[PDB]
């Protein structure tokens, strides 16, 4: 079926060459074009460059000739370079299939890029249960709380995915330390706690870490 | 480039309400125009072309109008669901360029929060550092105040705060409050509580944990 | 037995038409057959020029503007156009030093053939713009 996915690079210095992979599922590059569009934090859609099913490119005049887009029709990967890389540059990039005349049919999920000369540090994860169980209170609260991580990008699941109902994810907060920290919580029936299991899946891809932690 | 611009910049519309959403181009497009829907969690999805065809599979509740530099974006009957940033988009004149997109957040009644807090986890005392998490969970509006208190003394500048996105269901916020202190600094006191205040609540309801239990 | 594959190249596909192949619109083509987009017309602007027009099946081709000349593969870039007998320098185009020549629009000054050091005789002295035609004996 019809899918795109970025791929890439989360932490990039100002040494300042970036590469992403758009990987296409459903859809021949020699029948579609690709668009690549970046979102800086706190802002809208801005669109990068497309290239077309003849393998011809347009770019935008903002990115000053830094942006080149390339594709493989055969591995079914479009790429996308970029050099002279400011902090401003920091954002997190879609892929989108061009239909008809014309028209973003199809977006991948979108790969966060951040640039910064600091290093990249997995985080921490540290259970989230109440000091003691609770008779009275039907509902109970159980989570975990992902700290100290480098570049943002964190995600968490819970039960390997099985358990979403009451799953809140939190955004990220930029400690005093420059480091980020997110916390994950689910509410569940206090009278089934006992039995059941509940574990937070951590993945944090720029430094190649996964983390699970079991919550009581 | 062509200029596109979106009024408002954010919107509150209650539930079963018509929604209108304007983009405005800074030239004639020739009804050259797209709109998408950006929700909380980064997924973009196409919803009309050519300003007014639908894509297949969006909810007829959807429909665009318009023609020269004006068009709109209509929802006719607001869902929980439509919980989302929308984005215009020309393609009149390379580049293509988007509007700087519509917030929707959808008014509903009062809901209170449920409070939580959560002792600083025994592994975490081991590195050296311990945090103490607050949690106000489904809570409507989004004000609501987080105050930390250290046997009974009130604290400040040591606490950060998180406030989740509008929920596609509830139409609720969920918030938390992490309060971080050394380790040595945590087992000089028992008593940790955080009071929340809220337009829900009655009276500031208070949570409150000791430690070494 | 895929219907895009009936669309010809000047066509596109779509399926949610009566007609399945659609001509691509003015100022965009198609090479291949079976494409569901059309590629935009390609700009020969600023240095450039348009040497092909772009046609339903085929892409525009840029040269250079009047006054500069291709550099690189494919006209990649455009350089600045001298005349004969100078050399485009960062100072801009300069007349060759004396004893050196350029017969070209483009590139740079070469000293002249040494008639001596070869055994010849000069048959036409050396010009900023002609080497030296040398001559036996
Ligand atoms: C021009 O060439 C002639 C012979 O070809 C030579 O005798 C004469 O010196 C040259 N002109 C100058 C200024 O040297």
């Amino acid at each position: 079926q019809v899918q795109l996915q970025e791929s890439g690079p989360g932490l990039v210095k100002p040494s300042e060459t970036l590469s992403l992979t758009c990987t296409v599922s459903g859809s021949s590059l020699t029948s579609y074009g690709v668009h690549w569009v970046r979102q800086p934090p706190g802002k809208g859609l801005e669109g990068l460059g497309v290239i077309w099913p003849g393998g011809s490119t347009n770019y935008n005049s903002a990115l000053m000739s830094r942006v080149t887009i390339s594709k493989d029709n055969s591995k079914s990967q479009v790429s996308l370079k970029m050099s002279s890389l400011t902090a401003a540059d920091t954002a997190v990039y879609y892929c989108a299939r061009v239909t008809g005349t014309w028209y973003f049919d199809v977006w991948g999920q979108g790969t966060t890029v951040t640039v910064s000369s600091a290093s990249t540090k997995g985080p921490s994860v540290f259970p989230l249960a109440p000091c003691s169980r609770s008779t009275s209170e039907s509902t109970a609260a159980l989570g975990c709380l992902v700290k100290d991580y480098f570049p943002e990008p964190v995600t968490v699941s819970w039960n390997s995915g099985a358990l979403t109902s009451g799953v809140h994810t939190f955004p990220a907060v930029l400690q005093s330390s420059g480091l980020y920290s997110l916390s994950s919580v689910v509410t569940v029936p206090s009278s089934s706690l006992g039995t059941k299991t509940y574990t937070c899946n951590v993945d944090h891809k720029p430094s190649n870490t996964k983390v699970d932690k079991r919550v009581d | 480039d062509i200029q596109m611009t979106q009024s408002p910049s954010s919107l509150s519309a209650s539930l079963g309400d018509r929604v209108t959403i304007s983009c405005s181009a800074s030239q004639g497009i020739s009804n050259y125009l797209n709109w998408y829907q950006q929700k909380p969690d980064g997924t973009v999805k196409l919803l009309i072309y050519y300003t007014s065809t639908l894509h297949s599979g969006v909810p007829s509740r959807f429909s665009g109008s318009g023609s020269g530099t004006d068009y709109t974006l209509t929802i006719s009957s607001l869902q929980p669901e439509d919980i989302a940033t929308y984005y215009c988009q020309q393609y009149s004149k390379l580049p293509w360029t988007f509007g700087g997109g519509t917030k929707l957040e959808i008014k509903r009644t009062v809901a209170a929060p449920s409070v939580f807090i959560f002792p600083p986890s025994d592994e975490q005392l081991k590195s050296g550092t311990a945090s103490v998490v607050c949690l106000l969970n489904n809570f409507y509006p989004r004000e609501a105040k987080v105050q930390w208190k250290v046997d009974n003394a009130l604290q400040s500048g040591n606490s950060q705060e998180s406030v989740t996105e509008q929920d596609s269901k509830d139409s609720t916020y969920s918030l938390s409050s992490t309060l971080t202190l050394s380790k040595a600094d945590y087992e000089k006191h028992k008593v940790y509580a955080c009071e929340v205040t809220h337009q829900g609540l009655s009276s500031p309801v208070t949570k409150s944990f000791n430690r070494g239990e | 037995q895929d219907p895009c594959s009936n669309c010809p190249a000047g066509t596109f596909c779509d399926n949610n038409r009566n007609q399945i192949c659609s001509p691509c619109p003015p100022n965009s083509f198609s090479s291949a057959g079976g494409q569901r987009t059309c590629d935009i017309c390609r700009q020969c602007k600023g240095v450039f020029r348009t040497r092909k027009e772009c046609s339903s099946t085929s892409n525009a081709e840029c040269d250079c503007t009047p006054g500069f000349h291709c550099l690189g593969a494919g006209c990649s870039m455009c350089e600045q156009d001298c005349k004969q007998g100078q050399e485009l320098t960062k100072k801009g185009c300069k007349d060759c030093c004396f004893g050196t020549f350029n017969d070209q629009k483009r590139g740079i000054c070469r000293p002249w053939t040494n008639c001596s050091l070869d055994g010849k005789s000069v048959l036409v002295n050396g010009t900023k713009e002609r080497d030296v035609v040398c001559g036996p004996s």
